[PDB]
C-alpha cells in the first residue's frame, strides 16, 4: 500500500491548480482521505478530506471558501483544487489516510506547489 | 482549537536527546508523533503518549500525561537526524505543533 | 446434526399457493424446492455441526501484546482487560447482544537482545511473573514492589523455553450474562460517560521480569490469547459493517452499503 | 474410575476421557451439543399461518 | 517411576485444541442462569432469516437507500429486463454483505438451495406480470426472454398476495461449492422480466418499486472456518 | 378474517380492519417474575389496571423527503399517567410491551415502511471522540428524526444520523434479524409488535437504561399523484404488559 501524488506545478496569482493523489494497494471507499500543507518555514497544516464512498467533504474554516476535494471510484484518485492563488498558497501540500481514530499511517511524498509571474 | 506548543536542538551520537511539546489544555494521552526526513517522507513513530508504531526501532520512547509529553531517543544515530512533529486527536480540526530539527554537536 | 432431504415431487394443478405469500407480515417463507418444481429424492448425509455456537468462538484470538525492558525505569507492563482492541475477536462476539461463558487464558513471551556495550554478554534463562489484580486490590508502582508478593492474588511463574502457560477461568460476572452492548449511563443525572464503558470492570494485568538485569539489557514482548469455552448465546444482531475507530464506544465516520457495479444488468 | 465412553466425529468409533480437575470450569469444550431451533426467529407469529393456504384471508 | 516417551507435537501451541487446565480461581461461586428470550445454538438459524439485498448499485446509490429499491415501471415495448446478477452468494457484491452472505464469508464451502422473495410495494390499483428465472452454467447470460424461459422460472402474478418466491435449487456436480470466486464451480445467474406490462389507471404513478429479500433453506450447511476480508486494522483501538 | 385484530388491555381497545399477523417476541410472551429468578427481597407492586393500558404517543408527518424515526421506549412514556409516577417513586422495574403502528392512506398512495423493535440500540456520535448527550438521543414522546445526509465531525455532542447505517454502524438491511414487521400501503395499515423483558438483570433502573429502541424507516418512499391527499401522519400507541416495580424511595 502506497499513496502517489501528481507532479511540481506553477501558476499564475488568480489562477488554479488541481493535484492528484493516486492511491493503490487497499479498497479506495474505505478510508477517508486528508491533506496537508506545509509551509516552508513553518509547521504542518490541516485542509480538509473527503469521505470517497459517499463525496462528502469537510473542511478548516481557514480554507472553506478557497479549496475544492473530489473523488472517484473507477481510477482510485483524489483531487484538490486551489483557486483564487495568493502567494501564501506556495507550499508542499501532501494527502494522509486517516487510521483507526486519529492517525496518519500512509502518507504521499508531497507536490510542490508556487505562485509567479 | 488547541494551540500545540513545541525550535532545534542539537546532540552528539549515541546520546540521550528529549524533545518536549506543550498543548494549550488537557488533551488526554491523544498525542501522536511524526518523522519527516530531510528528503520529504514523513512516517508515523508513536501513535500514543507512549506505544510505539509497527516497523520503528526501540530508541524511540514517549511519556508524559495531562499537558506535558515528551519523546526520548536514548541513543542517536545518522538515521534519526529529522523533523519530529507532534499531533493531537482530541478536537476539531486536527492541530500540529512545530518542527524540532536535530544536528549533530560539533 | 443432519440437513433435511429432499423428497420427490409430481406435476401439480391446484388451488394450493405455496409460492405466493405475504412478506409483511414480518415472517419468513418455509417452502423447499419440492414445491415449486419436479424433484427426485435425494438423502443428504451433510451435518450442521461445524456452524454451531461452540465451534464458532472456541478458538484462540490475540487480544493484546505489550512489551517491558529489563533495565529501564517505567519497565513494567498493565493493561487493563477487555476484549475491544483487536478487530477480529471484536466482530466474532458482536454478533450476540449478551454472552456467558468459561475462558482459557494463554500467553506468549519472547525476547530480544538490546544494544548494550560490554563485551562478551552471557545471560541465563529468564523468569517472567505475571499478576492478576482484581479490582479494589494493590497496585504495583515498581519492579522491586512489595506488591508482587501475591498472597492473596493469582500469578504464574514461566521459565524461558518451556511450553506457554495456561489458565482457566470461570464466568465472572455480577449479572447473568456478559454484555457486549449497553443503552446508557453511570450517574442517574444521565451525565457524563454513556456505553460499554459503564460495565467493563475485570481488573488489570501486570508482567515483569523476575531476573536482575547483568550485563545487557532485553526487551520482552508477550501476547495474550483468549479462548471462550461452554459458550451460551442471545439475541442474534447484524454484523458490523463501518470500521471500528474506539474502544470505548461504538462511533464510526458513515460507509455505502456495498460497493458499486456499473448498470443493473451486468453481471 | 469416571471414564466416560462416548462416540467419536466420522461421516457417512469410541474415545475415552477422564474429568482430573474438581472445578468445572475447567473441563474440556463440549463440541457436540447439537440443537436447533430456529422457528423462533424465522415464524414468530402468534397464529400460525400453514405454508399452502393463502397467507392473507 | 512409570517409563513413558514423549511424541511429536509436545510442547506446542495449537490454537484449536481441546484439553484441560488447572483454574486460577477454585471453588469460584457463578451466577445461578436466567431464562432470557432469543437464544441462538447453531449459525445457520442466523442465515435463515431473510433481509433486504442492494440489486441497485449504480455508484450513486450505495450511499442511501436508493440501492435496495429495483425501479419498475410502464413500459411501450414488451420483454425488457428488470435486473440480473450472477449467483455467487460470498463473492458478488449484491450478495457479498446481506445477512446469508455475511455468515459465508466465514467459512470456505457451502451447500443447499437458496431462497429468493419479492416484494411489490405498488399501489393498490396497479397490476403486472413478472418471469423469474434461473440459468444454470454452461452458456452464458441469457440476454432475451425466450433464452430465459428455457432455465427454472416462475410466473408471478401481483395481487392481494403481494410477494413471491424464487427457490433456486442445488445443481451442482460436486457436494459443496467455494465461497471466494472460482471458475470451476460456479452457480449460475438470476435474471427478471417483463411478462406483462404495468397496466395502471389515470392518477396513478406509473414508476413503482420492488423489494428483495434473501435466505435459505432448511438443507443449507457451511464448512471450514475461516477469517473474513471484511474487517481490518493497523494500530491498537484505544 | 385473518385481517381483522382487537386488543384490550385496562380501558382502551385497538380496533383494526385490515392487517398482517401480530408478531409476538421471540416466541415468548410477557409474564411476571418467577421466584426462583428473583433477587430483591422486598414485595414487588402490580398495579396493572391504572399502568397496563394503551399511551399514544405523538404523530409525525411522512413526506416525500422523509428518512426516519426513533423512540427510546422506557423513556417516552416516562410522563404518561401512572406509568411515569411509578417511575419515579421506585429503583427498579421490570415491563414488557406491545406496540401498534398505524397509518392509513387510501389505495392511490403507494409506500413502504419497516417497523422493528432493536434491543440495546447504542448510537454513534457525529465527532469521533465524543459520546451524544441525553437531548439528542431521545426526547420524551416526540420522534427523532435521521437525515438522508451525514452530519459533520464539526458538531461536537450530536448523534450521526445517516439513515442507511441506521445510527448503529450495521446495514440498515440487516435490521430484519430483529422482531419487525412492515406497513405496505398496497395491503397493509398497521403493525403490531409484542415484546418480553430482554435484559441480562432480572429488573434495572428505568431511567439510566434504554432496554428498547422502536424505529420506523421508509424503503419505499411515499408518492401519490396530483389532487391526492398530501398530509399522511404515522401514529404509535404503547401498553405496558406485565409491569412490577421495587425499591420504593423519594421522588427523584
Ligand atoms: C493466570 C493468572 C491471570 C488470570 C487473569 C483472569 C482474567 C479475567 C478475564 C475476564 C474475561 C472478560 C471477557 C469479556 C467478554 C465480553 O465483554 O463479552
Amino acid at each position: 500500500v502506497q499513496l502517489q501524488q501528481s507532479a511540481a506545478e506553477l501558476a499564475r496569482p488568480g489562477a488554479s491548480v488541481k493535484m492528484s493523489c493516486k492511491a493503490s494497494g487497499y479498497t479506495f471507499t474505505t478510508y477517508t482521505m486528508h491533506w496537508v500543507k506545509q509551509r516552508p518555514g513553518q509547521g504542518l497544516e490541516w485542509i480538509g478530506y473527503i469521505n470517497p464512498s459517499s463525496r462528502y467533504t469537510e473542511y478548516n474554516q481557514k480554507f472553506k471558501d478557497k479549496t475544492t476535494l473530489t473523488a472517484d471510484k473507477s481510477s482510485s484518485t483524489a483531487y484538490m483544487q486551489l483557486s483564487s492563488l495568493t502567494f501564501e498558497d506556495s507550499a508542499v501540500y501532501y494527502c494522509a489516510r486517516r487510521s483507526e481514530a486519529d492517525r496518519f499511517v500512509y502518507w504521499g511524498q508531497g507536490t510542490l506547489v508556487t505562485v509567479s509571474a | 482549537d488547541i494551540q500545540m506548543t513545541q525550535s532545534s536542538l542539537s546532540a552528539s551520537l549515541g546520546d540521550r536527546v528529549t524533545i518536549s511539546c506543550r498543548a494549550s489544555q488537557d488533551i488526554s494521552n491523544y498525542l501522536n508523533w511524526y518523522q519527516q526526513k530531510p528528503d520529504g517522507s514523513v512516517k508515523l513513530l508513536i501513535y500514543y503518549t507512549s506505544t510505539l508504531h509497527s516497523g520503528v526501532p526501540s530508541r524511540f520512547s514517549g511519556s508524559g500525561s495531562g499537558t506535558d509529553y515528551s519523546l526520548t531517543i536514548n541513543s542517536l544515530e545518522q538515521e534519526d537526524i529529522a523533523t519530529y512533529f507532534c499531533q493531537q486527536g482530541n478536537t476539531f480540526p486536527f492541530t500540529f505543533g512545530g518542527g524540532t530539527k536535530l544536528e549533530i554537536r560539533r | 446434526a443432519r440437513v433435511a432431504d429432499t423428497i420427490s415431487s409430481r406435476p401439480t394443478n391446484s388451488e394450493s399457493i405455496p409460492a405466493l405469500t405475504a412478506a409483511e407480515t414480518g415472517h419468513t417463507s418455509q417452502v423447499v424446492p419440492s414445491d415449486t418444481m419436479q424433484t427426485r429424492h435425494v438423502k443428504n448425509y451433510h451435518s450442521r455441526s461445524e456452524s454451531s455456537i461452540e465451534n464458532f468462538l472456541c478458538r484462540s484470538a490475540c487480544v493484546y501484546y505489550a512489551t517491558y525492558t529489563n533495565n529501564s525505569k517505567k519497565g513494567f507492563a498493565e493493561w487493563v482487560i477487555n476484549t475491544r482492541q483487536v478487530a477480529q475477536l471484536r466482530r466474532k462476539l458482536e454478533l450476540f447482544t449478551y454472552l456467558r461463558f468459561d475462558l482459557e487464558l494463554t500467553f506468549v513471551i519472547t525476547s530480544a537482545q538490546q544494544p548494550s556495550t560490554a563485551s562478551s554478554v552471557d545471560a541465563p534463562v529468564q523468569t517472567h511473573q505475571i499478576m492478576y489484580v482484581p479490582p479494589g486490590g494493590p497496585v504495583p508502582t515498581k519492579v522491586k514492589d512489595y506488591a508482587w508478593q501475591t498472597s492473596t492474588n493469582p500469578s504464574v511463574f514461566w521459565t524461558e523455553g518451556n511450553a506457554p502457560p495456561r489458565m482457566s477461568i470461570p464466568f465472572i460476572s455480577i449479572g447473568n450474562a456478559y454484555s457486549c452492548f449497553y443503552d446508557g449511563w453511570t450517574q442517574f443525572s444521565r451525565n457524563g460517560v454513556y456505553g460499554i464503558n459503564t460495565l467493563n470492570n475485570m481488573g488489570t494485568l501486570y508482567m515483569r521480569h523476575v531476573n536482575e538485569a547483568g550485563q545487557g539489557p532485553i526487551k520482552s514482548t508477550v501476547r495474550i490469547y483468549f479462548k471462550p469455552k461452554h459458550v451460551k448465546a442471545w439475541v442474534p444482531r447484524p454484523p458490523r459493517l463501518c470500521q471500528y475507530e474506539k474502544q470505548k464506544n461504538v462511533n464510526f465516520s458513515p460507509i455505502g452499503v456495498t460497493t458499486s457495479r456499473t448498470d443493473i444488468i451486468t453481471t | 474410575m469416571g471414564a466416560q465412553v462416548s462416540t467419536q466425529k466420522t461421516g457417512a468409533i469410541h474415545y475415552t476421557n477422564i474429568n482430573y480437575y474438581k472445578d468445572a470450569a475447567s473441563n474440556s469444550a463440549n463440541r457436540q451439543d447439537f440443537t436447533q431451533d430456529p422457528g423462533k426467529f424465522t415464524e414468530p407469529v402468534k397464529d400460525i399461518m400453514v405454508k399452502t393456504m393463502p397467507a392473507l384471508n | 517411576g512409570l517409563p513413558v516417551m514423549t511424541t511429536p507435537g509436545s510442547t506446542q501451541f495449537l490454537t484449536s485444541d481441546d484439553f484441560q487446565s488447572p483454574s486460577a480461581m477454585p471453588q469460584f461461586d457463578v451466577t445461578p442462569e436466567m431464562q432470557i428470550p432469543g437464544r441462538v445454538n447453531n449459525l445457520m438459524e442466523i442465515a435463515e432469516v431473510d433481509s433486504v439485498v442492494p440489486v441497485n448499485n449504480t455508484e450513486d446509490n450505495v450511499s442511501s437507500l436508493k440501492a435496495y429499491q429495483i425501479p419498475v415501471q410502464s413500459n411501450s415495448d414488451n420483454g425488457k429486463q428488470v435486473f440480473g446478477f450472477p449467483l455467487q452468494p460470498g463473492a458478488n457484491n449484491v450478495l457479498n454483505r446481506t445477512l446469508l452472505g455475511e455468515i459465508l464469508n466465514y467459512y470456505t464451502h457451502w451447500s443447499g438451495s437458496i431462497k429468493l422473495t419479492f416484494m411489490f410495494c405498488g399501489s393498490a390499483m396497479a397490476t403486472g406480470k413478472f418471469l423469474l428465472a434461473y440459468s444454470p452454467p454452461g452458456a452464458g447470460v441469457p440476454k432475451n426472454r425466450k433464452d430465459a424461459m428455457l432455465g427454472t422460472h416462475v410466473i408471478w402474478d401481483v395481487g392481494l398476495q403481494s410477494s413471491c418466491v424464487l427457490c433456486v435449487p442445488w445443481i451442482s456436480q460436486t457436494h459443496y461449492r467455494y465461497v471466494v470466486e472460482d471458475e470451476y464451480t460456479a452457480a449460475g445467474y438470476v435474471t427478471c422480466w417483463y411478462q406483462t406490462n404495468i397496466v395502471v389507471p389515470a392518477d396513478v404513478q406509473s414508476s413503482c418499486d420492488i423489494l428483495c429479500f434473501v435466505s435459505a433453506c432448511n438443507d443449507f450447511s457451511v464448512r471450514m472456518l475461516k477469517d473474513t476480508p471484511f474487517i481490518r486494522q493497523d494500530t491498537f483501538y484505544q | 378474517s385473518d385481517r381483522v385484530r382487537s386488543i384490550t388491555l385496562g380501558n382502551s381497545t385497538i380496533t383494526t380492519q385490515e392487517c398482517a399477523n401480530v408478531v409476538v417476541g421471540y416466541g415468548v410472551w410477557p409474564e411476571y417474575l418467577k421466584d426462583n429468578e428473583a433477587t430483591a427481597e422486598d414485595q414487588p407492586t402490580q398495579p396493572d389496571v391504572a399502568t397496563c393500558r394503551f399511551y399514544t404517543l405523538e404523530s409525525v408527518q411522512w413526506m416525500k423527503n422523509s428518512a426516519g424515526w426513533w423512540w427510546k421506549l422506557p423513556d417516552a412514556l416516562s410522563q404518561m399517567g401512572l406509568f411515569g409516577q411509578n417511575m419515579q417513586y421506585h429503583y427498579l422495574g421490570r415491563t414488557g410491551y406491545t406496540i401498534h403502528v398505524q397509518c392509513n392512506a387510501s389505495k392511490f398512495h403507494q409506500g413502504c415502511l419497516l417497523v422493528v423493535c432493536v434491543p440495546e440500540a447504542e448510537m454513534g456520535c457525529s465527532n469521533l471522540n465524543n459520546t451524544p448527550e441525553f437531548s439528542e438521543l431521545s426526547g420524551g414522546d416526540s420522534a427523532r428524526m435521521f437525515t438522508d445526509t451525514q452530519v459533520g465531525e464539526s458538531n461536537a455532542k450530536k448523534v450521526q444520523t445517516a439513515v442507511w447505517n441506521a445510527g448503529m454502524g450495521v446495514g440498515v438491511g440487516n435490521l430484519t434479524i430483529f422482531p419487525h414487521q412492515w406497513i405496505n400501503l398496497r395491503t397493509n395499515n398497521s403493525a403490531t409488535l409484542v415484546m418480553p423483558y430482554i435484559n441480562s438483570v432480572p429488573m434495572d433502573n428505568m431511567f439510566r437504561h434504554n432496554n428498547l429502541t422502536l424505529m420506523i424507516i421508509p424503503f419505499v418512499p411515499l408518492n401519490y399523484s396530483e389532487g391526492s391527499s398530501p398530509y399522511v401522519p404515522i401514529t404509535v400507541t404503547i401498553a405496558p404488559m406485565c409491569a412490577e416495580y421495587n425499591g420504593l424511595r423519594l421522588a427523584s
